[PDB]
């Protein structure tokens, strides 16, 4: 992801599935992947048809990061369509941290929780967020 | 000697840029995508750009008509006075596109080159080469005109040979072998071992014994194989092994004792 | 807008003389004026000197007087290396002189014999002419099976000849990358050999010239300054000989020789070239249940295709006889569908990647879930028998459990007892049995790409009816036990598993001829 | 085994390359005493002609040769094996 955003490439809805997982340690990025959809709320709404901007991206990764610790769909139980779809366009839900794996150490869940927060902002961290979760290994 | 005309190229489909940690075929469609839209939305800013420009042409036009009419018969300066104000704002907004027309071309030279701006097709024309024509004639008459077009071609090979079976005479012979494509060859050289049994020198027949030997072997191969004794070459014959010098010799013997 | 076109540019070439000789000489006399002689031996000064020598009329000489180190420059061979590489399509002939051994003297002609045809237009070439430019370039004895001559206008100017090799040189699977297919060059000049990039590595059997008149040259001549315009050459060249084989492929009898000589190549293209594998899927062809003596196109397949048909039912195996009398297959050919036969160990590799072909899907016949469009009468007999079998399918597992995933009734078997299938995802048997046996592959990490073993019985067999009254005298029975592994180990060796302890197999079917011949007690 | 797993085959030649096979039997093995003793009291038995070729398929398999046919191995094995179980 932060070798893609250096040259303004934006595919909307990045997920857990479009990613491809390999023999060795090996994981990568495609593009193969109603339908199981994750979403910035500009993104949900009619107003800006072009919600382009790489925050949505950072946003859906925060999303992916959460299935990688929680290996369950965030908002499994707590929801059908019609809430998941309302509550989180109009700005007004979070999938529980309940699911979100304990044997996780204090500086990665703290860093997924700001993937959390991170709804409520404009950042591009990319870089940044790789030096953090690389060093906190 | 400037080059700057070839500075920055836009490829799709090229493998010296792709991220380890992406799906590299993913990738190209991808990153092919892009340049289309981008391409689109900039022939969308062509056809808006001809929107103002044609407003503005137009309307600057229909005020110069109503200008040349009111200047006939002069009197009640109103609209002749307001349109040179509606002249100046249509003017001043056909400025701004003249802008956007000199900032369109700036762009199209500013964007870089890319598989379809670099080129366009000239002549072309695909042929499929329909077979050779296949034959058959007399073993008696192929085998004469084989033999009386070979009567310079064997002596020049008992001479370009003339080297004993080692590599030299192979750098002169093999181009000289593309002739001898069509030699069905193993009677010619064994016939002349065969011409003088009871007379003849050792130099020139073990001469025959080294071309025989070698060609003899290749004619097996190509019987135990697929192969023309041209396309199988003699590469092989840089090989050290045993087969070549404990037999050679063991053969020289029985072919020359027998006959 | 002068019709001539020239090698000029750069102003140092001259001085490489100075790599080979210690001191140079050139006589000159150009027409209105006299003759003058140049000399130096490249030491910051030189001199020029009235000449007096022999006339010239009009022209040039340029005498090097050679290094010791340089010495075979002089030389036959080391002339005609050279001239052939580099420059054996100036238009000028190119001529040179030696002595014979009847005694004294020669001179030699036509170092350059051969014309650039590729500036000829098209129209003007015969078919015969072609070949002999081939026959050259290449050096083979035989001539081209098909020829294409395009060229390019515009900002990239380029004349191009490509070339189909008749039968596939001995080396052409082999990796001895000198990469020499393909030649580029510039103005008339060579440049470099294709080192693969004006090429993909699968199309390299491809021989022949682009020819064009600028380009970004480095100084030395060898190299291009920017290099990614090789790879716009490339999206050129790659496109046109794909539309090669189309044209080719309306023409049947040069179509299958072509075929034969290079198939796999198209099939290695399918598992790497991810965009024109649309196009070289329609350039497949395959054996079939229909017509067994000569391919089908895959397109011709879904022709054909009964309108029930929902996808392509292929199965790949070791023979053309080999899968068509294996057990997966009674079944389709007695509902009249087509099976199509892939005999190939690469076959797997361009299936891996061909998922699907004119919006269907490829259905493997040896794979679990095998769906073939079910009739009402049929599902009310598949019910019963899932429901009788269910305490045979049991035990089945309860003994077997170790070396199946699953058991259950079989809807692909007529004719045999038994079969087995592997999961959805990973190698299928004959998969399993090539990566296996791979020379330069660790096979440790298999674990995530084997596929497990799905057991399926025929409910109708004799075999399997019996095994239900066995079975059901008594479920602990090691008599029935003992089947369940025979039988396993039967359909193993049929499906193309091979035995981790082939011995076993080898003494029951020994301890089976002492029944056969009446010694089992050695009595 | 190897060079037929080959992606790059080049099929032909190795058609021509693949070497023959030569039988070898044990003389004290109760089966060759058996088949002996057979086609001594029989020379032209049916019997030790279909013996011959099921004994001797076994041998492709322990030696590391794949069958031309394994169907028809296996439909000789279910012969023996509906005796096995008193079918037919
Ligand atoms: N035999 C010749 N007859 C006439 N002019 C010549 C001859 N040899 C050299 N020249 C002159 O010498 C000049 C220098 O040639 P040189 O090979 O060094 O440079 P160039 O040909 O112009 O460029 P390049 O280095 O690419 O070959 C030429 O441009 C030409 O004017």
């Amino acid at each position: 992801m932060d070798y893609l955003h250096a040259k303004n490439i934006i595919h909307r809805d990045m997920k857990s599935n479009n990613i491809f997982l390999h023999e060795g340690l090996t994981v990568k990025i495609g593009d193969f992947g109603g339908s199981v959809l994750w979403m910035a709320p500009e993104v949900i709404r009619m107003q800006d048809n072009n919600p382009f901007s790489f925050q949505s991206d950072v946003y859906s990764y925060g999303i992916v990061l959460y299935e990688l610790m929680t290996g369950e769909l965030p908002y499994s139980h707590i929801n059908n369509r019609d809430q998941i779809i309302f509550m989180v366009g109009r700005g007004y839900a979070s999938p529980d941290l309940s699911k979100l794996y304990k044997n996780c150490p204090k500086a990665m869940k703290r860093l997924v929780a700001d993937c959390v927060k991170k709804v409520k902002e404009e950042r591009p961290l990319f870089p940044q967020i790789l030096s953090s979760i690389e060093l906190l290994q | 000697v400037d080059y700057s005309v070839w500075d920055h190229i836009e490829v799709s489909d090229d493998e010296d840029e792709t991220h380890p940690n992406i799906d590299t075929a993913s990738l190209f469609r991808w990153r092919h995508q892009a340049r289309v839209e981008r391409m689109e939305q900039f022939q969308k800013e062509k056809e808006e750009l001809d929107r103002g420009c044609r407003e503005c042409k137009r309307k600057v036009a229909e005020c110069q008509r109503k200008l040349k009419e009111l200047e006939v018969a002069e009197g009640g300066k109103a609209e002749l006075e307001r349109l040179q104000a509606e002249a100046q704002q249509l003017r001043k907004e056909e400025r701004s596109w003249e802008q956007k027309l000199e900032e369109m071309r700036k762009k199209e030279k500013s964007m870089p080159w890319n598989v379809d701006t670099l080129s366009k097709d000239g002549f072309s024309k695909s042929m499929v080469n329909t077979k050779p024509e296949k034959t058959e004639e007399d073993s008696e008459e192929v085998r004469e005109q084989k033999h009386k077009t070979f009567v310079e071609k064997y002596e020049k090979q008992i001479k370009h040979f003339g080297m004993l079976r080692r590599w030299d005479d192979s750098q002169k012979y093999l181009s000289d072998n593309v002739h001898l494509v069509c030699e069905e060859t193993a009677n010619y050289l064994v016939i002349w071992c065969i011409d003088l049994e009871v007379e003849e020198k050792c130099a020139l027949m073990e001469q025959v014994a080294h071309q025989t030997i070698v060609m003899q072997f290749i004619l097996e191969l190509a019987k135990s194989l697929k192969v023309d004794p041209r396309a199988c070459f003699r590469q092989f014959f840089t090989k050290i092994k045993t087969a070549d010098r404990q037999y050679m010799e063991g053969f020289n013997d029985e072919l020359e004792a027998f006959k | 807008g002068a019709d001539i076109s020239m090698i000029g540019q750069f102003g140092v070439g001259f001085y490489s003389a100075y790599l080979v000789a210690e001191k140079v000489v050139v006589i000159t006399k150009h027409n209105d004026d006299e003759q003058y002689a140049w000399e130096s031996s490249a030491g910051g000064s030189f001199t020029v000197r009235a000449d007096h020598g022999e006339p010239i009329g009009r022209g040039t000489k340029v005498i090097l007087h050679l290094k010791e180190d340089q010495t075979e420059y002089l030389e036959e061979r080391r002339v005609k290396e050279v001239v052939k590489k580099h420059s054996q399509f100036i238009g000028y002939p190119i001529t040179l002189y030696l002595e014979k051994e009847k005694e004294k003297y020669i001179d030699q002609e036509e170092l350059n014999k051969t014309k650039p045809i590729w500036t000829r237009n098209p129209d003007d070439i015969t078919q015969e002419e072609y070949g002999e430019f081939y026959k050259s370039l290449t050096n083979d004895w035989e001539d081209h099976l098909a020829v294409k001559h395009f060229s390019v206008e515009g900002q990239l100017e380029f004349r191009a000849l490509l070339f189909i090799p008749r039968r596939a040189p001995f080396d052409l699977f082999e990796n001895k990358k000198k990469k020499n297919n393909i030649k580029l060059y510039v103005r008339r000049v060579f440049i470099m050999d294709s080192c693969d990039e004006l090429i993909p590595e699968y199309l390299n059997f491809i021989r022949g010239v682009v020819d064009s008149e600028d380009l970004p040259l480095n100084i030395s001549r060898e190299m291009l300054q920017q290099s990614k315009i090789l790879k716009v050459i490339r999206k050129n060249i790659v496109k046109k000989c794909l539309e090669l084989f189309s044209e080719l492929a309306e023409d049947k009898e040069n179509y299958k020789k072509f075929y034969e000589a290079f198939s796999k190549n198209l099939k290695l293209g399918i598992h790497e070239d991810s965009t024109n594998r649309r196009r070289l899927s329609e350039l497949l062809r395959y054996h079939t249940s229909q017509s067994g003596d000569e391919m089908t196109s895959l397109s011709e397949y879904v022709s054909r295709m009964k309108e029930t048909q929902k996808s392509i039912y292929y199965i790949t195996g070791e023979s053309k006889e080999q899968v068509a009398n294996s057990a997966f297959v009674e079944r389709v050919r007695k509902r009249g569908f087509e099976v199509v036969y892939m005999t190939e160990p690469i076959d797997e590799y361009c299936v891996q990647q061909l998922k699907e072909f004119d919006g269907k899907s490829l259905v493997s016949v040896t794979k679990e879930g095998l769906e073939l469009p079910e009739d009402e009468e049929e599902k009310k007999k598949m019910e019963e028998s899932k429901a009788k079998f269910e305490n045979l399918c049991k035990l089945m597992k309860e003994i077997l459990d170790k070396k199946v995933e699953k058991v259950t009734i079989s809807n692909r078997l007529v004719s045999s007892p038994c079969c087995i299938v592997t999961s959805t995802y990973g190698w299928t048997a004959n998969m399993e049995r090539i990566m296996k046996a791979q020379a330069l592959r660790d096979n440790s990490t298999m674990g995530y790409m084997m596929a497990k073993k799905h057991l399926e019985i025929n409910p109708d067999h004799p075999i399997v009816e019996t095994l239900r009254q066995k079975a059901e005298a008594d479920k602990n029975d090691k008599a029935v036990k003992d089947l369940v592994v025979l039988l396993f180990e039967t359909a193993l060796l049929s499906s193309g598993f091979s035995l981790e302890d082939p011995q076993t197999h080898s003494n029951r079917i020994y301890r089976m001829i002492k029944l056969g011949l009446g010694i089992d007690e050695d009595e």
